[PDB]
């Protein structure tokens, strides 16, 4: 049945020279029959049901590979099959966990309007059931507003699996966020305060911040040049674009139209 | 079907709340506005703030 | 005219913003004074 | 008036479903049909208002959606005026006003 | 979604990927409407069994997003594949772009030939004369008279004046066609002194035409050519209409221009 395929898929081989023959035999497997959804001949699954477990594995080990640009080629596959009405697996112990993998990962995109776009597949699974995809959408919600403790507790309260490629441009795009939540007006905060916000004790990160912006290290002492005096009393600017907008009042008023 | 539309106004909520007791009170505590706002935590409502 | 297909199926607003403010916030102010006089 | 109908019938189920088309619907040239005599011009507002709550009103569509509005006729309002009565404002609490 | 293997790197997956461009552009069509468009860079790549088939599929996603010189420069650069049929209603949206783009060219060709003429793709004329040569195959010619005309070329028009058609009143009727809807003097008179010397080499020279066209061309030495023929063919009822429409219809700065080739 042309299988080639059932002994080191499931035991560890993380890019060995098993990949090779993997691609190349995803190619043998175009070469049989094409991954257009095959609309009739329901009964031949074997090119939907097994081609597409490999080619959701063969995504699954991508992240363990860490090879973005072609995950999402896979992934982006695997939801075209999800995309098939034909009567299949309606899931399976994966689809969660790839789905929303996939939610977690695109949420680490930073592409918002994808990740609200993509919630309209799985409606009763977002808080009636289906908590390993409640915990995607109530992670981002919790990062809409200023929760950041509870986002650093589901932060390792993960339930679903590893994540954690995902949880570390998760775990960076949050301190440039706390890099810039320093840079409010505060008060003189010591080296234990601003010290502990994050997750560290005493390295030397606290000298990347430190020297990366101001609130520079002093005497147990953190500098503040709240300024933000220049930029008001601009008449000119007015009296240049309001010197546009009279004359377009102008226009409209005595010049027929 | 709006459901998922409805879900995210929690965000509207807080800005509300902000927005009402940071136009009310001039000097207030952080550990009086989660207690007043039930967000069970002055902690972060440093950082909501 | 006015074909309109379907896929689906004052006296009022003063006492509508009194509810927007005032649409449950004690109702009946008559014995919580009295219920002050003693605490505060 | 091919331009008209052929729109919104291609909308109704991508809405329903979820088809890409929207930012399809961006890049499409019959985003005007040209004076779609008050019926498809007026409800086609709120199909493609509809388009910009599922991806993220910005305050850019709730004026698309009081123009669908206040162009509806004298017919009643279960037909569809309750639901663009109901998301219309359902975009400006997304807002806070 | 089958556009996210185009970074394969190996030149059969394009291939596969182009066997899946022309009976579902419909659909994703959609998707990769504006998205994606690495048509030019395996179309330019020196990777080959794809670059063919490419550019026709541009030529269709480029169409209907206003991209009309876009989907006609690859509709040039497309290939035998491209113009392989004509069963659809797609020929239709290729010719009225070049036909158009050829053509109106072809006025600016028309005022300068002369050096920065068109660098023609092969069938860029090719349809031109093809698609023409259907016009004649199709028994028209009420039609293959007038894109004759429009195409600013002048021997093909005297091509066809010898045809499938016959010649009753074609090819002196269409000069009563033309001097009505006649634009200006430097296309009209090429084209008038291009005709009235087969004219005169036809069965029965007609003498209305030969006159009229030679007044409306100032050439005053040829009507004493054709006046020596009927000075040596020695018939003055036929040397008659030839002459008095001459004097009726000629000027006097003519008369007395002619005068000269008359004499000698």
């Amino acid at each position: 049945m042309y299988e080639q395929l059932k002994g080191e898929w499931n035991r560890k081989s993380p890019n060995l020279s098993k990949c090779g023959e993997e691609l190349g035999r995803l190619k043998l497997v175009l070469l049989e029959l094409n991954f257009l959804p095959t609309t009739g001949t329901k009964l031949t699954k074997q090119q939907l049901i097994l081609a597409r477990d490999i080619l959701e594995i063969g995504a699954q080990w991508s992240i363990l590979r860490k090879d973005i640009p072609s995950f999402e080629r896979y992934m982006a596959q695997l939801k075209c099959y999800y995309f098939d009405y034909k009567e299949q697996l309606p899931e399976s112990a994966y689809m969660h966990q790839l789905l929303g993998l996939n939610l977690l990962f695109l949420l680490s995109q930073n592409r918002v309007a994808e990740f609200h776009t993509e919630l309209e597949r799985l409606p009763a699974k977002d808080i009636q059931t289906n908590v390993y995809i409640k915990h995607p959408v109530s992670l981002e919600q919790y990062l809409m507003e200023g929760s950041y403790n509870k986002v650093f507790l589901a932060k390792g309260n993960i339930p679903a699996e590893s994540y954690t490629f995902f949880i570390d441009i998760l775990l960076d795009t949050i301190r440039d966020e706390i890099a810039g939540c320093i840079e409010k007006a505060y008060e003189k905060i010591l080296f234990t305060e601003a010290t502990r916000i994050l997750f560290f004790n005493t390295p030397k990160k606290m000298t990347d911040y430190a020297k990366k912006r101001g609130w520079v290290l002093g005497p147990n002492n953190y500098y503040s040049f709240a300024s933000q005096q220049q930029k008001p009393e601009d008449t000119t600017i007015p009296s240049t674009e309001l010197a546009k907008q009279v004359i377009e009042y102008a226009r409209q008023l005595e010049m027929i139209v | 079907g709006t459901y998922t539309l409805i879900i995210r106004l929690r965000h509207n909520v807080i800005k509300t709340g902000v927005r009402m007791i940071s136009l009310s009170y001039s000097r207030i505590s952080l550990a009086d506005i989660a207690q007043k706002l039930q967000l069970d935590s002055p902690e972060d409502a440093e950082f909501i703030v | 005219m006015s074909e309109k297909k379907q896929p689906v199926d004052e006296d009022n607003w003063d006492d509508d913003n009194v509810e927007d403010d005032f649409s449950n916030q004690l109702r009946a102010e008559l014995e919580k004074h009295g219920y002050k006089m003693e605490t505060s | 008036d091919g331009q008209a109908t052929l729109l919104n019938l291609l909308l109704r189920n991508y809405l329903h479903y979820s088809l890409y088309d929207q930012a399809e619907k961006l890049v499409s040239k019959s985003v005007f049909p040209e004076q779609a005599n008050n019926n498809e011009w007026a409800r086609y507002l709120y199909y493609t208002g509809r388009i910009k709550a599922i991806q993220l009103e910005y305050s850019e569509a709730r004026r698309t959606m009081t123009n669908a509005l206040r162009k509806a006729p004298q017919h009643t309002a279960v037909g569809f005026k309750q639901t663009v009565h109901k998301l219309l404002i359902v975009v400006e609490l997304l807002l806070g006003e | 979604g089958i556009i996210s293997l185009l970074d394969e790197d190996e030149p059969q997956l394009k291939e596969f990927a182009l066997h899946k461009l022309n009976a579902v552009v419909n659909d994703f069509w959609a998707e990769i409407s504006e998205s994606v468009d690495k048509i030019e860079v395996l179309y330019e790549d020196e990777g080959f069994r794809s670059r063919q088939f490419a550019a026709l599929v541009a030529s269709k996603v480029f169409y209907h997003l206003g991209a009309f010189e876009e989907s006609l420069n690859y509709a040039l650069g497309a290939g035998d594949l491209f113009n392989v049929n004509d069963n659809s209603e797609y020929v239709e949206t290729i010719i009225a772009k070049c036909i158009d783009h050829y053509t109106k060219q072809c006025v600016e060709n028309a005022d300068l030939p002369e050096g920065e003429k068109k660098p023609i793709d092969q069938r860029l004329e090719g349809i031109v004369n093809k698609m023409f040569q259907r016009c004649l195959d199709d028994h028209k010619y009420k039609q293959a008279i007038g894109i004759a005309l429009e195409t600013r070329r002048l021997d093909v028009f005297e091509k066809t004046i010898l045809e499938s058609n016959d010649v009753p009143g074609m090819l002196a009727y269409s000069l009563k066609l033309c001097m009505s809807l006649m634009q200006n003097k430097q296309f009209r008179n090429k084209v008038l002194r291009v005709l009235v010397k087969i004219y005169m080499n036809l069965e029965k020279p007609d003498f209305i035409n030969v006159c009229q066209c030679l007044i409306f061309l100032d050439d005053p030495q040829a009507v004493s050519d054709i006046l020596e023929k009927l000075v040596k063919e020695d018939n003055l009822l036929m040397a008659y209409q030839i002459c008095f429409d001459l004097y009726e219809s000629a000027s006097q700065q003519f008369l007395s221009s002619v005068i000269q080739n008359l004499r000698t």
